[PDB]
């Protein structure tokens, strides 16, 4: 297993080389020590294929090896349009660690276990995303364009919410400051199915959902401003969604995994 | 005119409502010339003059 | 007395493969029709997605009867999933009373018909565990309802106590009008539900402490309410939503 | 009189407690002693709703001789109710004694058999989760003490807009600073900053006593706002070693704690199923 | 120096914690179960590594503006800080806000030579959340079922 | 008459139009940077918002 060591060292050290780079800077010494670092690695990584290719004439992880070495083989050149293609193969250097998954036993075992878990829980995942689509469709016909608001609370129309208005710092009448008037939509709206698919995901993640609840509660009419506590019975939509998706279909996922592993 | 301003100083107007009440009354007394008479009262289950 | 052309083309035409596989196509058409809508729609889309509604509802209402006198009434009504489509079509032909004054708008019942898209799922691997899934979740429905009712009572009690402690006390001179209050019963219930799910549970605690005086010995003792609420609510949430899942799924 | 304790009395009393619950639901609180007519009628109704319970409790004692449990709870809520009514009528304390009206629905729920059974199951499942409640109590102590040693009062400075003391003028989020020779968030452009500041969040979140740091650790364990505390202890002490606290507390006290709870619960569920 | 050395007494406290048969049994069994499977942690480690590098190269060039959800503490401008940001998203603090702050059109650092940002934010911050949740749940269930024999024993 | 329409929001290339309403598609929070001007009054996907005008090059 000497050669396997001879690598499991080099590939991981190359990974840590590609990790401790300089994000914000394009010209530096860290990205020049590590800019010309990958010439010992790239040739020895390619030489492994050359030593092993002639022993055969193709299995699966060898394709990954070919791709991860061709990433360097191509990104060395390319030239021409140096605003793209190099900018995606720069990201595509995140496949060096995945080369170690084949040359280290047990890693294949755990990866295959996770993929068979995918195979077992695909049904629950599909059911959850179907219910996501369903609830998005119901919510579209419930909050379609009603979640608009103006910076000035005294205007309730996009035509009226224009020009400037006076804002007072910390509710002090003696410090007026002019602000413009802007018809701003909510951060997580319900205008179309896709937008609701993200709003409901953020609700199911239990992050920022009170703001959505207390913004949708104030919605009364399309293309109009909000009214304080216009409808409080609309909280039942969010309550039922949290109970059915954020609780039932997640704990069912966990219970499926637990009972399957048991 | 003969304005007489009644200010609700019950318990429920405590907080933001009192701040806007105390400002709005301050800005309607400024729409009065010297030909007009005005007084300010308040009720909290008992009428009085502030 | 003369069904020599009725029953032969009743059972052997609603279960004759193509009938199914085309009912699935029409279900996909309906879900496309209801899904393909947004805010500020074009005129043509508004016209077509309004015309096709009854154009599909009439066919599906006919399909009701075509499958009805094929399997009779007993075999039609025994199936639980048959009654789901029964209610869907009933609501579809019923919504033309409240269509007068919107209320339910184009009621999201046309969605709930995509449970009949699991017909395609029917032939998929381990669909005879999804039927078993709902089967168990409906067979143990009495215990499920008892657990849910106990959790709801816990929430109600901690909401009544919440509005008794912090009722009309989140009124400081600060400009904003924070809506995580304990003023009414709906608002107290929403606040308790928000604290129970963990989201911003430390932002209502600060309001409660600042309302009951401030950081001090007697003032900073009301955090016990929020701490007990969080601990007990999470524990009961686990004991309900994981016991139900584990028991029914096993 | 131990012959009217049959069904009619039981259902009647359950209806009374349910009506009391709905009465409490309507009651609605008002800021600083205000009240509408509904609150002036519910306080009248919650005198019949007290006389009914007093009459019920008067017959049982001279009929059954208080140790039944829920009977004891009913007795406590009843005696507190009479004491509250007497005090309210003789004083024209309200906060203290209107709280037992939430203990009242507990006595309600302890009338239905298949809710008492569910509660018994829940309490029986709670018993194994006591070692994993002791270890969660002996982590919010070990880390609270460590926080006491490391961040005792180090977060009390803030930018002050040098030109006068004024009042903490620095954005709409007063955040700690440093003295340059320190290692925190310098106010940089002018705005020299000095001590004498309540705290990061009105003084409720800080490592000062064994109480304000036995709550700051709890918040960082429930993972709801641990980054906000990490940043406050970061730009007040430096950015070199404040993470070995706030990540070793969540990979030891919020995952290896949520792991044991799930394991024990799953085990108990499996055992009960078998 | 001095601050480090004041700390040891909490270890005597944790020994006092260790006192008790049930605590010792539970904790020793769970630690031996965790050590029994070291190849399940090198999936979460790999995931954190890959997404830290990807986010560092794609979304991390923006200026550290204290008014947004990218500042001197929350940024992609170094590998440890990127790992901290991914950890914060994994615990689910403000991941939607960071996703919004990674939306395209943000002014980037003047030291780097408003076109900075990307629309990859939605896919990254959704896929990372889902995959991290799955891997953590897999680790939890693996360590639970390795000790299931002890968990259900009927003492 | 003239407002620049393009698919890639960065280059901001110019395209002809016929509608008498020039719009402005910006993000819901970072509104200073204008992603896409143009003609007509289209529908904004997420995360985006649209303001529509009365004349050509009214958006500014
Ligand atoms: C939540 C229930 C089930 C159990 C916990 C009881 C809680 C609600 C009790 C126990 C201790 C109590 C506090 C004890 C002392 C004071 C100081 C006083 O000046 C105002 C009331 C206040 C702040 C009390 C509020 C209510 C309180 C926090
Ligand atoms: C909710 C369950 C546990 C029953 C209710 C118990 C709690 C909420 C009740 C019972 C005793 C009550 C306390 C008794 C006396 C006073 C003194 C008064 O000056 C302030 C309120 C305070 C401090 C009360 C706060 C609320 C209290 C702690
Ligand atoms: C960046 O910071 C400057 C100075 O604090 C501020 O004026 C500007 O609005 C900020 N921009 C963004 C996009 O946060
Ligand atoms: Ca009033
Ligand atoms: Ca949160």
């Amino acid at each position: 297993t000497i050669f396997t060591n001879l690598i499991l060292f080099f590939i991981l050290l190359s990974s840590i080389s590609l990790a401790a780079e300089d994000p914000v800077q394009h010209t530096s010494f860290r990205n020049h020590i590590l800019g010309n670092a990958d010439y010992v690695f790239t040739s020895i990584f390619t030489l492994e294929i050359i030593l092993k290719m002639t022993a055969y004439g193709r299995n699966y992880f060898n394709i990954l090896d070919l791709l991860v070495v061709s990433v360097s083989l191509i990104s060395f050149g390319i030239q021409s349009s140096a605003i793209n293609v190099v900018k995606i193969l720069r990201v595509l250097r995140v496949l060096r660690p995945l080369r170690a998954i084949n040359r280290a036993k047990g890693l294949k075992h755990v990866v295959q276990c996770v993929f068979v878990a995918i195979r077992t829980i695909g049904n629950i995942v599909i059911v959850t995303t179907l219910l996501q689509f369903m609830f998005a469709c119901i919510g579209v016909q419930l909050f379609k364009g009603k979640l608009y608001t103006c910076s000035d609370s005294s205007k309730q129309t996009e035509a009226e919410c224009k020009g400037n208005y006076i804002t007072y710092k910390d509710g002090e009448v003696d410090h007026p400051i002019i602000q413009p008037r802007s018809w701003e939509n909510s951060k997580f709206d319900f205008d179309n199915v896709l937008a609701a698919m993200m709003a409901l995901f953020t609700v199911s993640t239990f992050e920022g959902w009170p703001e959505l609840l207390y913004r949708s509660i104030d919605s009364h009419t399309e293309d109009k401003g909000p009214i304080y506590n216009y409808r409080v019975e609309i909280s039942i939509f969010f309550i039922i969604y949290i109970i059915i998706i954020a609780f039932f279909m997640m704990n069912i996922f966990v219970g499926f995994v637990i009972v399957t592993f048991q | 005119k003969d304005m007489l301003i009644l200010v609700d100083v019950s318990g429920s107007v405590s907080g933001l409502t009192l701040k806007l009440i105390r400002t709005s009354v301050s800005e309607m007394l400024e729409t009065l010339s010297d030909d007009d008479f005005v007084n300010v009262a308040s009720f909290n289950s008992n009428a009085q003059d502030v | 007395r003369w069904n020599r052309f009725c029953r032969r083309k009743c059972r052997a035409a609603v279960k004759s493969n193509v009938f199914y596989w085309l009912v699935i196509f029409l279900v996909f058409l309906n879900t496309l029709t209801i899904a393909s809508e947004h805010y500020n729609q074009p005129n043509w889309l508004t016209e077509v997605q309004d015309t096709a509604n009854k154009a599909l509802l009439a066919l599906f209402t006919a399909e009701m009867l075509l499958k009805m006198y094929s399997l009779g009434l007993q075999a039609y009504f025994v199936s639980l999933f048959n009654r789901f489509d029964c209610f869907v079509v009933c609501g579809g032909i019923l919504e033309t009373i409240l269509v007068e004054t919107k209320i339910m708008s184009p009621l999201g019942i046309s969605v709930l018909r995509c449970v009949r898209l699991l017909r395609i799922f029917k032939i998929t691997r381990y669909w005879n565990s999804l039927s078993n899934l709902v089967a168990s979740l409906l067979n143990s429905v009495r215990s499920i309802a008892s657990l849910l009712l106990l959790l709801f009572l816990f929430i109600i009690i901690f909401s009544l106590l919440g509005m008794q402690l912090f009722g009309g006390k989140f009124n400081f001179d600060e400009m904003q009008t924070r809506r995580s209050t304990f003023d009414n019963f709906p608002q107290s219930l929403l606040t308790v539900f928000q604290i129970l799910t963990g989201e911003d549970w430390n932002s209502v605690m600060y309001d409660g402490i600042m309302a009951y005086g401030g950081p001090s010995f007697p003032g900073m003792l009301v955090c016990i309410y929020f701490i007990i609420l969080f601990i007990c609510g999470n524990y009961i949430l686990l004991n309900v939503f994981l016991a139900i899942a584990v028991d029914n799924l096993a | 009189i131990s012959i009217v304790e049959w069904k009619p009395f039981e259902i009647i009393i359950l209806l009374t407690i349910f009506a009391n619950c709905v009465a409490l639901a309507i009651y609605i609180p008002f800021p600083e002693d205000d009240s509408n007519a509904t609150n002036s009628n519910l306080e009248r109704v919650e005198y019949l709703f007290l006389i009914i319970f007093t009459v019920e409790a008067f017959l049982k004692v001279i009929a059954y001789g208080l140790r039944n449990g829920w009977n004891l709870l009913d007795f406590i809520i009843v005696v507190v109710g009479l004491f509250s009514a007497i005090l309210e009528q003789a004083t024209k304390d309200v906060k203290a004694l209107r709280a037992f009206r939430v203990l009242r629905p507990l006595r309600l729920v302890s009338g239905v058999p298949s809710l008492q059974v569910v509660l018994n199951s829940i309490i029986k499942a709670m018993v194994p989760l006591l070692h994993i409640a002791l270890l969660v109590l002996f982590v919010i102590i070990i880390y609270a003490i460590i926080g006491l040693e490391l961040f005792m009062g180090k977060m009390h400075k803030t930018c002050y807009n040098q030109e006068g003391i004024a009042d903490v003028p620095a954005e709409d989020d007063p955040s700690p600073c440093a003295l340059e020779t320190g290692h925190g968030r310098q106010c940089q452009n002018g705005t020299v900053c000095k001590p004498g500041w309540d705290g990061p969040k009105h003084g409720i979140t800080n490592f000062d006593n064994f109480a304000f740091a036995m709550l700051t650790v709890f918040q960082c364990i429930t993972m709801e706002g641990w980054t906000d505390v990490l940043y406050w202890v970061n730009d007040a002490v430096g950015r070199d070693w404040p993470w070995i606290y706030f990540v070793t507390l969540i990979i030891i006290g919020s995952f290896f704690v949520l792991n044991l709870v799930l394991g024990v619960l799953s085990g108990e569920f499996s055992k009960e199923r078998e | 120096s001095i601050t480090f050395f004041r700390l040891f007494r909490v270890m005597r406290l944790v020994k006092l914690l260790s006192r008790g048969e049930g605590i010792r049994t539970l904790l020793w069994t769970f630690i031996k179960s965790f050590q029994a499977l070291p190849y399940v942690a090198l999936l979460i480690v790999m995931l954190f590594f890959i997404y830290a590098v990807i986010g560092m190269q794609v979304f991390g060039k923006i200026a550290l503006n204290d008014t947004t959800e990218i500042n001197r503490n929350n940024n992609f401008q170094t590998f440890p800080q990127a790992v901290l940001l991914l950890f914060r998203c994994a615990t689910g603090e403000a991941w939607q806000d960071i996703m919004l702050a990674c939306m395209p059109g943000k002014k980037c650092a003047p030291e780097s030579e408003t076109p900075c940002g990307s629309s990859f934010a939605v896919f990254y911050f959704i896929s990372f959340y889902m995959l991290c949740a799955f891997l953590i749940i897999n680790l939890f269930v693996a360590v639970i079922m390795d000790n299931f024999d002890y968990l259900t024993r009927d003492w | 008459r003239i407002c620049y329409i393009h698919k890639a929001s960065l280059p901001r290339a110019t395209k002809t139009c016929v509608e008498n309403t020039c719009y402005k598609m910006f993000i819901r929070t970072q509104r200073e940077y204008i992603s896409e001007r143009g003609c007509g009054c289209p529908t904004a996907m997420w995360p985006y918002q649209t303001e529509c005008c009365k004349g050509d090059r009214c958006n500014k």
